[PDB]
């Protein structure tokens, strides 16, 4: 279990507590919902890596307070 | 000028054969002229659906572009749907011009597109926070929503 920040480029800093081996889809899942945002219209980088769904933590080699950069490329829709 | 045209023919068509429910008339003006540029509509909601009993008004208004251009539909008030702007304004494929619109779609056609809209959602492109939040997560209470606006919109 390691607490993750995820921010975006609207300077949104939204904090998740995740497994180190849970797929990080779920991830994308709980900020599209607390944000209301379509989960297909946002990408997930960490590092300078966009962070696939099958990927883990443990995989990715993430630790504790780690960020995650989201962008949405749907300016308008 | 061809616009006028187009939406005075459109105006015998519907009076003529449109669908049941269904309604379409244009404005007045502040003196009392037609306004073939704004119309009054109403949709009628689906028997077996949350919508069913309910009349949910909207206007189209139509640029002098018409019908190179699509129509702007704005629900009012407006609507607790996921596809609906707080606004009011409903987006669709067949209304973004650099989309599916083609100058051959109908008055008729947009009124059933929107109406279909209303019961299926497209939970791709969400255009409203509050309703896409409680389809995507508490169904019976997105459901319970719909049914009191429905009753809302009641024709009494």
């Amino acid at each position: 279990y390691i607490k993750l920040k995820v921010i975006g480029q609207d300077s949104s800093e939204i904090h998740f507590k995740v497994k180190m081996t849970t797929h990080l889809k779920k991830l994308k899942e709980s900020y599209c919902q607390r944000q209301g945002v379509p989960m297909n219209s946002l990408r997930f980088l960490f590092e300078g890596q966009r962070i696939a769904d099958n990927h883990t933590p443990k995989e990715l080699g993430m630790e504790e307070e780690d960020v995650i950069e989201v962008y949405q490329e749907q300016t308008g829709g | 000028g061809i616009a006028l045209s187009r939406l005075a023919q459109e105006r015998r068509a519907w009076r003529k054969d449109h669908p049941f429910g269904f309604v379409a008339v244009p404005t007045k003006n502040p003196d009392g002229t037609m306004n073939l540029m704004n119309w009054e509509c109403a949709i009628p909601g689906k028997k077996g659906t949350p919508w069913e009993g309910g009349l949910f008004k909207l206007r189209m208004l139509f640029k002098d572009d018409y019908p190179s251009s699509p129509p702007k539909c704005k629900f009012e008030p407006p609507l607790f749907h996921p596809n609906v702007y707080p606004s009011g304004t409903v987006c669709l494929s067949i209304l973004e011009e650099d989309k599916d619109w083609r100058p051959a779609i109908t008055i008729k056609q947009i009124l059933l597109g929107i109406q279909e809209l209303l019961n299926e959602p497209n939970i791709q492109d969400p255009k409203q926070a509050e309703a896409y939040t409680i389809y995507c997560q508490n169904r019976v209470e997105y459901e319970k929503r719909v049914r009191a606006q429905a009753k809302k919109f009641a024709p009494s």
